[PDB]
C-alpha cells in the first residue's frame, strides 16, 4: 500500500467512524477487554474532572482479571487526573517544681535504647512486637527489661501498644528508677566521657546551673540514654553542653 | 484519631464507633458520681 | 576504518553466569518456563568487549595501557527494538568516534553497533584514556555522528537565512520552503592540526522535509568543506535556530528515590571470567603496584552494572524492558570490601521517558560514581470522560498556573467570540442564566449566517427534513437568547465544549512536561473519544474541534420533539443490576429491556454498556422506562431467583409471565400526566436533565447533517496513521484502530455505510 | 474474674499472701446472671499455666 | 573441606563468589563478606549446621565426655528442618579421631542441599511497591517463608485455599510448618504471599483497639503475619526438581547412612517414627523431610521426657 493512499483510506474510515459513532451503542466492554488484556496496560490515566472511567476500570478488573493479573505477576495502576496529579505529574510533597517521672517517657526510653533508635523515631500508639523487626530474642530481651523495670506486667504485652500499656504501669509505679534503668544509666556515664566527673557530680551541675530537683535529674538523665553519643569526646566543656541540650 | 483517619476515606468503622458509644456511657456514670 | 567482532551465540549458560556475579536477581533473567529468558543491556560489554577494546590497540594510537583509565561507558537501546532475548545471535560493530590530544594525555571514543537479525539494537559510547604527552597530531580525528536537527519554517526571513548559506544545497531550486518543518541526518568529520585549531572540517548527510502524508522525502545535501577552522559552523546554526527532535524538560523539585548500600566483592576473579575483562590491574597484587595503584582495584564496568541493577529494581518496578539508556561516568577508583552509598534521584522527563541521575560514593563520603538513566513510562492507556460532572470554574485552577492551559482555553474562547458571538470562559466562570447573542455590525452578520448555516434531519411522519435550528433567526433577526432555569453551563451545548475544553487542556500540560508516552494507547467515552483524538493525535485543531463539539450538543437538543417546555418525552436511566438480585445479569437486562419494547411498541433500548453487572444505561421512551424501572422494583421485592425457575422450571412462561408483569406496569405507567415526571427505586437511577435518548437507533437519521459538518472540520492533511494505528479504540468499534478490510468490513455490518460499502466493492487500491 | 486482666489481678493477690488460700471461681459469659463477654475455654488455655504456678489458687469452673 | 566440596563440585566456584575461608573472616572481622550474601541457602544451610555442631562440643569438651559418652546419655534425638541431619550425624558419633568423619557428613548433605535448591528455585528482586507495602503493614521483608502466629491450622488452610484458587499450577503456596497449634508457616513464591498478605489484613483487628466489649463469636481476629528471613522456600512442591540431584551428589561424594551406625533412635519429622526402621537410603528420606514433605512438629515431638536440650541457632529465638 502506497502511503498517499494509506492517508485517504484512514482519513475516510476516521470519519464515518466519528460520524456512526453519534448513532452507534459504546462496545466499552470490548474498549476496557482490549488494553487490559491484548496490550496488558499497566497504568492507566483517566483524563477528567472526576474518576468516573477509573471506577469502570478498576471494578471490570476486581471482576475477571483476579486469575489473570496475578497469573502474569502484572502490577496495575489506577489514576484519574483529578484526584491522582501529583503521581502523573511526579510532583510529592516533602512528608522550678519537683516531679516524680512519667512511666510514660521511661517506658519509650527503655524501648527507643534497646532498639538503637532516636526518642522521636519511636511513636507511642505502637505494639513492641510491631516497631522490634519479630526477631523475637529483641522482643523478649525488652519483656525481660519491662519485668525487671517495673516488675508485674500485664498478659501478651507485645500485643497492647506502648501509649496503651504505659498507663497500666503509671497506676503502681511512682519516681523511683529500680534495676534496669539504674544500670543504663550506670552505663552511660562510665562507658562515655565524663572523664573526670561521676554520677554525683552530674548530678549537682543540673541542680546548680538549671536548677532541678531529684524528679526532674531521672528524667534529664533518661533523654540522654536515648540520644547517646558514642563518639569519644574530649573534656568537661563539651559534656556540658550535652547536658544543656538534654535539658 | 482513628474515627478521623478512616472517616476521611465500611467494615472496622462501626467498631470503632460503638467503642466510643460505649466508654460515653461508663464516663456517663463517672461525671454522675463526681 | 570498522571493526566486527565475532557473531555471539547468547545462552542460558552466560546469562545465569553474568547476573550472578555483578548480583542482578531480576525476575526477567530466570529461568522460569514460558516466558523466555531475558539478557541485561550491561551483557552487552560481554559480546562488544573483543571489537570495542580493539579500537586502542593499533601502531598510530602508541599508549603506555598500563596506564589506561576507563572514563565513562555508555548503553543507548535503539527506539523500537526489544532488548536481548537467550535464544539471540548478536553480530557487534565498533567504530571509533573520537581520538583527540589534550595536554594531560590522549582520549578515545568508541561507539559499539550490537546487531540481531542485520537489525541495530543498542549503541555502547565507551570512553578511554592514555595518560602521557603525545604530539600525534596526524593520527588525530572527530568522526561523529551528529543528532538529528528539525527546523519549523514560519517567516519569509528564516528562508532567507538558508538561501544565504552556501552549504544549502537543494535538488530543485525554486522549491517553496514557507510553512514546511526540515529536519537534518548530519554527520560531520573532523582532522585536527593543533589543540584549538582543526586542519580540516567536513560535515554533510541528507535534508529531509516532513510531508503531509507522513513519511518524509530527501530533497537536499548538506556540503560544507573548510580548512584551518576553529569550531562546526553548521551544527552551532541547527543548535540556535531549529531544535533536537526530543526536549529534555526538568522538574520543579528533584526527588530522592532511595539511597542504597551496594558492596564490592572481596576478588574481582569471578567478573574477570565472564566479562572477558582478564585486565591484571584488578587481580595480581604485583601488577597493580607496577601502575601506582593503591592495590587491586574493582572492575569499572563491574560497577556500572551493580548499580544500574538497582536503578532496574527501584525505577522500572523489577522490569528490565523500561530502561532505555544508561550512562556511567568514573570519577575515581573502587578496592574490594568496600561500602557504597549510592543516592538515586528522578529529575526529569523526555517525551515520556524518566530521567534518573545518580551519584555512588564510598565510607570517607568521596565521589566515585555519577551518571544517567532515560527509563519508559509503565504500559499507559488514556482515558477520557463523557458527559455529566460540571461544575462553576472547573479547570479555572489549572488556567491560571499551565502556560499550555493558557494556550488552549484563550484560542478557542477568541474563537467562540469571533464566530458564535460569546466567550466560553464567561460560561464556564459565572454560570449565567440569560445570554443574548447580538448580530449588529458586519462582524455580527458574519456570526449571524454561522447559526443559520446550522441543520438537522429528523423523521415528520413522511420522510427526512433538511430543517434548520434556531427557527427565530433569519437575516431580519438582531438578537437570539438562550434561556436556562439554573444556567447555561447545564445545557448541554456549553457543557459539552467546557469538558472537552478542560481535558484537553489538561493533556497538552502534561504534553508540555513531556509526561506522554509515544505507545499510549488512547479511548474516551461518549464525548472524551472528541477530546482524545484532538489529544493524541492533532487530528483537529483547538479551532475545529470545539465547533464540532458544539454542534453535537446542539443536534442532540434538537433531534427529540419537546413542544410543551424545556420538556420532552424522552429521557435515559443508569441501572445497577446488582442491587436487583445476587444472580441478575447481563443476559436478563437484555431480555426484559428488549420485551417491554416489544411488547408496549414504545422505544427502549441500552445505550451505555459501562461495568459489567455494576453500571448500565438505557434511554428511550419515558412511558417505557417508568415500566422498567417498576419491573426491576418487582423482581427485587419478590426475590425469587432468576437461575432457579429460568429454564430449570417454567420453559419460555417466563415470556407470558414477563409479559403479566409488564401490562401491570405498562397499562398503569400510560395513564399518567403526558410529559411525566421519572422517580428512582432500589435499581434504576434517573440522570437529572437528560432528556434525549442519545446512542440509540432514534438518531440514526440526523448523521449526514452531522457527518458532512465533521467533513468541513476534519482534512484529510490532519489525520496522522501513525499515531492512531493499534493506540485509538473507538466507542463504535471497541478494536483497535487498523486500516485493513475486516475493520472497514465490522463497521459496515452495525452502520450501512454507503460510502465505507463503495471501498469494500473495490478494495483494489493497493495499487494507488 | 470476668477478663484475662481479671486472673492477673486474683494471681497477684496470690503472690501477695502465698499461704492464703484463694478459690477462684471462674465464670464465662454463658453463665446465667451479671456475665462478661468471655468465652469460657478461650481465657483458661491462656492463663492456667501462670494459674497453676501458685499453689494456694484453688481454681473452680462455673457457668453451665 | 567446603573449600575441598568447591573444587570437587563442577559448578560451585561462581555460586561461591567470596569464597568460604571462614577462619580469617572470624580471626579479622574488616574480611568479613556482606551480611546479604552471608544468608544466601547455599552458604548459609552447611555453617548454621556448622554452628550445631560447635555446640555440641563446646558441651562435650566441659564435661571431659567423648562425643560417643554424650550421645550415649541421649534417649533420643530429632531435628526441626535441617537440623535433622545434623541429629542423625551425632547418632553416629564415638570418638575424637572418628567424630571428623561424621563432620565430613554435617556437611555433603546441607552443601548439595543450598546449592542444588538454590539451582531449583532461586530468589528473585520484588518490585519496591510491594516491598514498601508490607514494610510499613509490619510484615517482614517479602521472602519465600510466611510465619502464621495464633490461628488454629484449620483456620490458615481456609485462607490459603482462597489465595490458591486464583492461582496457577507452579505457583501455588500451601501449609510447609506445623510449629505449635498455633503457629504456622506458609511456603510458595513471595509474590503469591503478598496476595495471601492482602486476604489476612481483611480479617485481622487493627492492635490498639480493647475488644472488651464486644460479643467474643464477633471479635476480629488479633494475630501476627509476617516474614521469615530465609532465601528458599523449604518443604515444597517448588523444589521438587532439586530432590532428584542431591541423592545423585551424595552417591559420587561417598555418604550415606545406615540404621546399625546410628545407636539413638533419630525421630522423622513428618512421621514421629523411627529412622532406623526404613527398608530404603536414610539419606533418601532425610532430603524429602526437609525438601518436599512438610513438618507436623507437635506429632514429632511425641516422646515422653524430662529434660530437652536446644542446641538449634537463635538462643532465646531458639526451637527449644
Amino acid at each position: 500500500m502506497k502511503p498517499e493512499v494509506e492517508q485517504e483510506l484512514a482519513h475516510i474510515l476516521l470519519t464515518e467512524l466519528l460520524a456512526y459513532q453519534f448513532a452507534s451503542p459504546v462496545r466499552w466492554i470490548e474498549t476496557q477487554d482490549v488494553f487490559l488484556k491484548d496490550f496488558n496496560t499497566e497504568r492507566v490515566v483517566e483524563i477528567g474532572p472526576s474518576p468516573t472511567l477509573a471506577g469502570m476500570a478498576q471494578r471490570t478488573l476486581k471482576n475477571k482479571y483476579e486469575s489473570y493479573d496475578a497469573a502474569l505477576s502484572l502490577h496495575r495502576e489506577i489514576l484519574c487526573y483529578s484526584k491522582d496529579a501529583k503521581e502523573i505529574y511526579y510532583t510529592p510533597d516533602p512528608s522550678i517544681a519537683d516531679e516524680p517521672v512519667k512511666a510514660s517517657l521511661l517506658l519509650h526510653v527503655l524501648v527507643a535504647h534497646k532498639l538503637k533508635k532516636s526518642l522521636d523515631s519511636i511513636p507511642m500508639s505502637k505494639t513492641i512486637k510491631d516497631l522490634v523487626g519479630g526477631k523475637s530474642t529483641v522482643q523478649n530481651e525488652i519483656l525481660g527489661d519491662l519485668g525487671k523495670e517495673f516488675g508485674t506486667t500485664p498478659e501478651k504485652p507485645e500485643e497492647t501498644p506502648l501509649e496503651e500499656l504505659a498507663e497500666t504501669f503509671q497506676d503502681t509505679f511512682s519516681g523511683a528508677l529500680g534495676k534496669q534503668s539504674s544500670s543504663l544509666l550506670s552505663r552511660l556515664i562510665s562507658s562515655k566521657m565524663p572523664g573526670g566527673f561521676t554520677i554525683t557530680v552530674a548530678r549537682k551541675y543540673l541542680q546548680t546551673r538549671w536548677g532541678l530537683p531529684s524528679g526532674r535529674q531521672d528524667g534529664v538523665l533518661l533523654v540522654a540514654l536515648s540520644n547517646e553519643p558514642a563518639a569519644r569526646l574530649g573534656s568537661e566543656a563539651d559534656a556540658k553542653a550535652f547536658l544543656d541540650s538534654m535539658a | 484519631k482513628y474515627i478521623a483517619k478512616l472517616e476521611g476515606a465500611s467494615g472496622d468503622l462501626a467498631l470503632y464507633k460503638d467503642s466510643v458509644r460505649e466508654n460515653e456511657i461508663v464516663l456517663n456514670n463517672y461525671n454522675e458520681r463526681v | 576504518d570498522v571493526i566486527k567482532g565475532k557473531d555471539f551465540e547468547i545462552t542460558a549458560k552466560e546469562v545465569y553466569d553474568f547476573t550472578h556475579a555483578v548480583g542482578n536477581n531480576c525476575e526477567d533473567f530466570v529461568s522460569r518456563p514460558d516466558r523466555t529468558m531475558l539478557a541485561p543491556m550491561d551483557f552487552a560489554i560481554v559480546v562488544g568487549w573483543r571489537a570495542i577494546i580493539k579500537a586502542i590497540f593499533p601502531n598510530t594510537v602508541d599508549g603506555d595501557l598500563l596506564k589506561l583509565v576507563h572514563l565513562s561507558n555508555g548503553y543507548k537501546m535503539i527506539p523500537g527494538a526489544k532488548p536481548l532475548q537467550v535464544g539471540d545471535v548478536v553480530s557487534t560493530t565498533a567504530v571509533i568516534e573520537s581520538v583527540v590530544n589534550q595536554p594531560t594525555g590522549k582520549i578515545v571514543d568508541v561507539v559499539g553497533t550490537l546487531s540481531r537479525n542485520g537489525k541495530p539494537v543498542m549503541e555502547v559510547t565507551s570512553s578511554f584514556f592514555y595518560r602521557g604527552n603525545y604530539t600525534d597530531f596526524e593520527n588525530t580525528f572527530q568522526k561523529t555522528v551528529e543528532p538529528v536537527y528539525q527546523m519549523h519554517i514560519k517567516t519569509s526571513k528564516d528562508i532567507a537565512v538558508l538561501r544565504s548559506k552556501e552549504w544549502f544545497q537543494l535538488d530543485d531550486e525554486d522549491f517553496d520552503l514557507l510553512n514546511k518543518t526540515l529536519t537534518f541526518e548530519t554527520e560531520t568529520e573532523v582532522t585536527f592540526k593543533n589543540a584549538n585549531i582543526f586542519s580540516s572540517v567536513k560535515c554533510f548527510g541528507p535534508i529531509k522535509v516532513e510531508l503531509p502524508t507522513k513519511e518524509t522525502v530527501e530533497i537536499g545535501i548538506v556540503d560544507y568543506e573548510a580548512g584551518a577552522s576553529h569550531g562546526n559552523p553548521v551544527v552551532d546554526f541547527l543548535k540556535r535556530n531549529g531544535s533536537t527532535l526530543e526536549q529534555k524538560v526538568n522538574l520543579e523539585n528533584p526527588i530522592p528515590i532511595a539511597v542504597l548500600d551496594s558492596y564490592t566483592p572481596s576478588t574481582n576473579e569471578p567478573y574477570a571470567r565472564v566479562s572477558g575483562d582478564l585486565n591484571p590491574i584488578h587481580v595480581s597484587r604485583h601488577f597493580a603496584s607496577y601502575a601506582n595503584l593503591p592495590g587491586t582495584i574493582t572492575h569499572g564496568m563491574f560497577s556500572s552494572a551493580s548499580v544500574r541493577a538497582l536503578i532496574e529494581n527501584w525505577a522500572a518496578d523489577s522490569v528490565s524492558s523500561r530502561v532505555r539508556g544508561y550512562t556511567c561516568q568514573f570519577v575515581d577508583m573502587v578496592l574490594p570490601n568496600t561500602a557504597l552509598k549510592t543516592s538515586i534521584q528522578h529529575v526529569g522527563m523526555i517525551n515520556g521517558r524518566k530521567l534518573i541521575k545518580f551519584e555512588t560514593r564510598n565510607e570517607d563520603d568521596v565521589v566515585v560514581l555519577t551518571g544517567e538513566a532515560e527509563i519508559e513510562q509503565p504500559v499507559t492507556t488514556f482515558v477520557f470522560t463523557g458527559q455529566g460532572s460540571q461544575e462553576q470554574g472547573m479547570g479555572m485552577d489549572l488556567y491560571k498556573t499551565s502556560k499550555a492551559a493558557q494556550d488552549v482555553w484563550n484560542r478557542a474562547d477568541n474563537h467562540f467570540k469571533d464566530t458564535y458571538g460569546f466567550s466560553i470562559l464567561d460560561i464556564v466562570i459565572n454560570n449565567p442564566v440569560n445570554l443574548t447573542i447580538h448580530f449588529g455590525g458586519e462582524k455580527g452578520k458574519r456570526i449571524r449566517e454561522n447559526y443559520s448555516a446550522m441543520i438537522f434531519e429528523t423523521i415528520v411522519d413522511g420522510k427526512l427534513k433538511t430543517e434548520k435550528i434556531f427557527k427565530e433567526i433569519n437575516e431580519h433577526s438582531t438578537s437570539y437568547t438562550f434561556r436556562s432555569e439554573k444556567g447555561l453551563l447545564s445545557a448541554t451545548q456549553f457543557t459539552q465544549p467546557a469538558l472537552t475544553l478542560m481535558e484537553k487542556a489538561a493533556f497538552e500540560d502534561l504534553k508540555s512536561k513531556g509526561l506522554i508516552p509515544a505507545d499510549a494507547t488512547f479511548a474516551g467515552h461518549s464525548l472524551g473519544e472528541y477530546a482524545a483524538l484532538a489529544s493524541l493525535a492533532d487530528v483537529m485543531s483547538i479551532e475545529s474541534l470545539v465547533e464540532v463539539v458544539f454542534y453535537r450538543g446542539m443536534t442532540m437538543q434538537v433531534a427529540v420533539p419537546r413542544d410543551e417546555l424545556g420538556r420532552s418525552n424522552y429521557g435515559m436511566i443508569a441501572i445497577n443490576p446488582g442491587r436487583v438480585a445476587a444472580s441478575f445479569s447481563q443476559e436478563a437486562l437484555q431480555y426484559v429491556v428488549e420485551r417491554v419494547g416489544k411488547r408496549t411498541g414504545w422505544l427502549v433500548e441500552i445505550v451505555n454498556y459501562n461495568v459489567e453487572n455494576q453500571q448500565y444505561v438505557a434511554a428511550g421512551d419515558l412511558r417505557a422506562l417508568d415500566t422498567v424501572t417498576n419491573v426491576l422494583n418487582f423482581i427485587k421485592l419478590q426475590k425469587i431467583d432468576i437461575i432457579e425457575l429460568q429454564k430449570s422450571l417454567s420453559l419460555e412462561e417466563v415470556e407470558g409471565h414477563l409479559f403479566e408483569i409488564i401490562d401491570e406496569a405498562s397499562k398503569k405507567s400510560a395513564v399518567k400526566p403526558r410529559p411525566l415526571k421519572l422517580e428512582r427505586g432500589f435499581a434504576c437511577i434517573p440522570l437529572v436533565g437528560i432528556s434525549v435518548p442519545f446512542h440509540s437507533t432514534y438518531l440514526m437519521n440526523g448523521v449526514k447533517p452531522f457527518k458532512s459538518f465533521l467533513k468541513k472540520n476534519i482534512i484529510k492533511e490532519n489525520v496522522k496513521v501513525a499515531r492512531l494505528a493499534g493506540k485509538y479504540i473507538p466507542n463504535l468499534t471497541a478494536k483497535p484502530f487498523q486500516v485493513t478490510k475486516e475493520y472497514f468490513q465490522d463497521v459496515y455490518d452495525l452502520t450501512g455505510s454507503e460510502p465505507i460499502k463503495e471501498i469494500i466493492d473495490n478494495w483494489e487500491k493497493y495499487e494507488q | 474474674p470476668g477478663s484475662i486482666d481479671a486472673i492477673s489481678q486474683v494471681i497477684n493477690i496470690a503472690k501477695a499472701h502465698p499461704n492464703f488460700p484463694i478459690a477462684l471461681q471462674w465464670t464465662g459469659g454463658r453463665g446465667g446472671g451479671h456475665h462478661s463477654f468471655e468465652d469460657a475455654h478461650t481465657p483458661m488455655l491462656q492463663m492456667y499455666s501462670k494459674i497453676r504456678r501458685h499453689p494456694n489458687i484453688m481454681l473452680i469452673f462455673g457457668s453451665g | 573441606t567446603l573449600s575441598e566440596l568447591i573444587r570437587t563440585t563442577l559448578d560451585a566456584e561462581k555460586v561461591f563468589t567470596q569464597g568460604l575461608n571462614i577462619l580469617e573472616w572470624l580471626e579479622n572481622p574488616s574480611n568479613t563478606p556482606d551480611k546479604d550474601y552471608l544468608l544466601s541457602i547455599p552458604i548459609s544451610c552447611p555453617l548454621i549446621g556448622v554452628i550445631q555442631l560447635a555446640h555440641y562440643v563446646v558441651t562435650a569438651k566441659l564435661l571431659g565426655f567423648t562425643p560417643g559418652e554424650l550421645r550415649s546419655y541421649l534417649k533420643g534425638a530429632t531435628g526441626h528442618s535441617q537440623g535433622l541431619v545434623t541429629a542423625v550425624a551425632i547418632a553416629e558419633t564415638d570418638s575424637w579421631e572418628s567424630f571428623f568423619v561424621s563432620v565430613r557428613k554435617a556437611i555433603t548433605v546441607l552443601f548439595f542441599i543450598g546449592v542444588r535448591c538454590y539451582e531449583a528455585y532461586p530468589n528473585t528482586s520484588l518490585p519496591p511497591s510491594i516491598l514498601e507495602d508490607s514494610l510499613e503493614n509490619n510484615e517482614g521483608v517479602p521472602s519465600p517463608m510466611l510465619s502464621i502466629s495464633n490461628l488454629t491450622q484449620e483456620q490458615v488452610q481456609d485462607y490459603v485455599n482462597k489465595t490458591n484458587s486464583h492461582l496457577p499450577a507452579g505457583k501455588q503456596v500451601e501449609i510447609s510448618l506445623v510449629n505449635g497449634a498455633k503457629n504456622l508457616v506458609v511456603s510458595g513464591p513471595p509474590q503469591s504471599l503478598y496476595g495471601l498478605n492482602l486476604t489476612l489484613r481483611k480479617a485481622k483487628a487493627p492492635s490498639g483497639l480493647d475488644q472488651s466489649r464486644i460479643p467474643f463469636s464477633e471479635r476480629k481476629l488479633k494475630f501476627s503475619n509476617r516474614f521469615l528471613p530465609v532465601a528458599s522456600p523449604f518443604h515444597s512442591h517448588l523444589l521438587v526438581p532439586a530432590s532428584d540431584l542431591i541423592n545423585k551428589d551424595l552417591v559420587k561424594n561417598n555418604v550415606s547412612f545406615n540404621a546399625k551406625d546410628i545407636q539413638i533412635p533419630v525421630y522423622d519429622t513428618f512421621d514421629g517414627s523411627d529412622l532406623r526402621v526404613l527398608s530404603g537410603s536414610i539419606s533418601e528420606r532425610i532430603v524429602d523431610c526437609i525438601i518436599r514433605l512438610p513438618v507436623k512438629w507437635e506429632t514429632t515431638t511425641q516422646f515422653k521426657a524430662t529434660h530437652i536440650l536446644d542446641f538449634g541457632p537463635g538462643g532465646a529465638s531458639g526451637l527449644g
